[PDB]
């Protein structure tokens, strides 16, 4: 992708609910070892019977560019209106 | 054959009969059904009870007087008694349904008068005591009839039930913008409203929010003459339809 390329996009919604059935099976989805350092990418279908829920829902606003590129304040500076002898005359921020 | 006078309604272990109907509203053109995958967002499974939530319950009924001003019921909250749609919404957080709502009035070819009957969605009603905020206890009785006033003024946090103002601020005889028929006493001996599940949002709490409103607004006073039958009620019946539930925890109040 080409962060400079502004207008060049990717759509990528949220994901849908599959509906699930009631299960009695020796698959254990919830139960794992978070030891290993791995977090679990259960879904609530694996733990309840769920219904079929369409999410199109984005992640927009969450992106890295949307969530710095809102122009903030990092610094404000003071100076008079004077002469050469006047140190306030003029000032500088690193 | 068929009269359209006559009509025969039919839901759960429930049929209601009138032989003097006037056609059947359906609340905004449309008819109720249950949530569609795409309109959906909790994502549990929803139980839907079927027959034995959607069923005719009748409510209370009133007495039509000649000077009675009027009278609404609150739903769902009218029905968190009836049966096991009021336990369906007792032991959930959400619910969603429509309803087929029948009202009741029989009198005689001498007896004369007109209510309107109305089901109004959102009818969030004013404070009598303006200053002041209203209470749910002067909002609904559940099952019972909550009554409408000629006076103007009530008991603290109680309504504005004022007739001519609706209880919420506008002119009552506005009222026909929302779905609605007529039981005028020479015409019709019942109404039949089915109300689609009008909201913004896909389901919702069954107590918290009453959805809508049914109010009966005499607009023509009941009126008779010498020795010719003093008592004439009115009954409402209501039956849920498409009901179906999500969010399943224990019994529901706090």
């Amino acid at each position: 992708g080409d962060v400079q390329n502004a207008v060049e996009g990717a759509m990528v919604r949220v994901a849908d609910t599959v509906q699930t059935s009631a299960t009695n099976s020796e698959r254990v989805p919830n139960l794992t070892a978070v030891e290993t350092g791995h977090t679990s990418q259960a879904v609530p279908g694996d733990t309840m019977q769920t219904r079929h829920v369409i999410n199109n829902h984005v992640r927009s606003e969450s992106t890295i560019e949307n969530f710095l590129a809102r122009s903030a304040c990092v610094f404000y500076l003071e100076y008079k209106t004077g002469t050469k002898e006047d140190s306030n005359s003029f000032n500088n921020w690193v | 054959g068929y009269s359209d006078r006559v009509r025969s309604i039919t839901l759960g272990n429930s049929t209601i009969t009138t032989q003097e109907c006037a056609n059947v509203v359906v609340g905004y053109g449309e008819w109720p059904e249950y949530l569609s995958d795409n309109e959906a967002t909790a994502e549990d499974q929803p139980t839907q009870p079927d027959v034995a939530t959607c069923r005719f319950y009748t409510l209370d009924s009133v007495q039509w007087e000649n000077g009675s001003p009027g009278w609404w019921w609150k739903f769902p909250d009218a029905l968190r008694d009836m049966g096991l749609f009021g336990q369906n919404m007792y032991y959930h957080y959400l619910g969603r349904a429509g309803y087929t709502i029948h009202v009741q009035c029989n009198a005689s070819k001498f007896h004369q008068g007109c209510i309107l009957v109305v089901c109004v969605p959102e009818a969030e009603m004013g404070s009598a005591q303006t200053s002041g905020v209203v209470n749910y206890e002067h909002i609904s009785k559940g099952e019972i009839a909550s009554r409408f006033t000629t006076t103007t003024t009530a008991e603290d946090h109680g309504v504005q039930a004022a007739v001519w103002n609706a209880g919420m601020g506008v002119g009552v005889g506005n009222l026909t913008i929302f779905p609605h028929q007529w039981i005028n006493l020479r015409t019709n001996n019942s109404a039949t409203i089915v109300m689609p599940y009008v909201n913004s949002v896909p389901m919702d709490n069954m107590y918290r929010h009453h959805n809508f409103t049914l109010m009966i607004i005499p607009f023509v006073p009941l009126d008779f003459s010498a020795g010719a039958s003093t008592y004439v009620p009115i009954t409402v019946t209501v039956a849920p339809m498409c009901a179906e539930y999500n969010g399943l925890r224990l019994a529901g109040h706090q």
